[PDB]
C-alpha cells in the first residue's frame, strides 16, 4: 500500500487529537491513494474530535501560513506531503 | 486532396468542441445557478427553522 | 445567535500536469 | 509576470475580499522568495486587513474541504499555486 507514517516535525497541537488524526490518515491511506480524500478525513475527523471547525490541507509543492487555534493546528506529514490540519478555532 | 480534407476535419473537429465548449458552458452556467439558488435559499431560510 | 455557513466549494484539485 | 489571478472555477465571495485576497496572495510571493515567507506575508496581510486570523492555502498541489463560509471563501487557482481559501469567522 502507501507508507503512511505520519512523522509529526512540528506539532502545535493536542497529542490525542494528532494520533486520531494520524491513525485516520493512516486508514484513509491504505484505502485509496487520493491525499484530498485523505486531508478530507483527517480534517473531518479532527472537527468530529474537537467541534467545529476544523481544516486540513494535503499537497507536494505549496507553501502556507497556519491561522488556527491552539492544541489544534497539527501538521503530520505521512513522508512528504504535509497534512497540516490547521482547525482555525 | 487528403492535405486539405485532413484539414477540413481538424477544422470540422475544432469547430465542434467550440459548440460543444458554448453548449456545455452553458449548461454549467445554468447548473451553477440552479446549485447556487438552492444554496442561497438553503443559507437564508434554514430547512430546521 | 450566529450559525455556521455550510456553503460548501466543491472542485477537485489535480496536481500540476 | 506572477500573476495570482482566477477564472470563474469556485469563487464564492465578496468581490472586493477576492480581489484583496489575489493581491495579498501576489505581493506576498513576488516580496518573499521562499513559500512559507510568501504565507507568512500573505497571513500578515490577512490579519490586518480581514482581522486575524485568516490563512490562504496556494500551491501546486493541494486540497480544501471545510465549512466554507459565505462570502469569505474561494476554491480556484492563482497562477502556479491552487488558491483555495475559505475563511469562517
Amino acid at each position: 500500500m502507501c507508507d503512511r507514517k505520519a512523522v509529526i516535525k512540528n506539532a502545535d497541537m493536542s497529542e490525542e487529537m494528532q494520533q486520531d488524526s494520524v491513525e485516520c490518515a493512516t486508514q484513509a491511506l491504505e484505502k485509496y491513494n487520493i491525499e484530498k480524500d485523505i486531508a478530507a478525513h483527517i480534517k473531518k475527523e479532527f472537527d468530529k474530535k474537537y467541534n467545529p471547525t476544523w481544516h486540513c490541507i494535503v499537497g507536494r509543492n505549496f507553501g502556507s501560513y497556519v491561522t488556527h487555534e491552539t492544541k489544534h493546528f497539527i501538521y503530520f506529514y505521512l513522508g512528504q506531503v504535509a497534512i497540516l490540519l490547521f482547525k482555525s478555532g | 486532396v487528403q492535405s486539405k480534407v485532413n484539414l477540413k476535419y481538424d477544422s470540422w473537429h475544432k469547430e465542434v468542441l467550440s459548440k460543444f465548449g458554448q453548449m456545455l458552458g452553458s449548461n454549467m452556467t445554468e447548473f451553477h445557478s440552479q446549485i447556487s439558488k438552492s444554496r442561497q435559499e438553503l443559507e437564508q431560510h434554514s430547512v430546521d427553522t | 445567535p450566529r450559525e455556521i455557513v455550510t456553503y460548501t466549494k466543491e472542485t477537485q484539485t489535480p496536481v500540476m500536469a
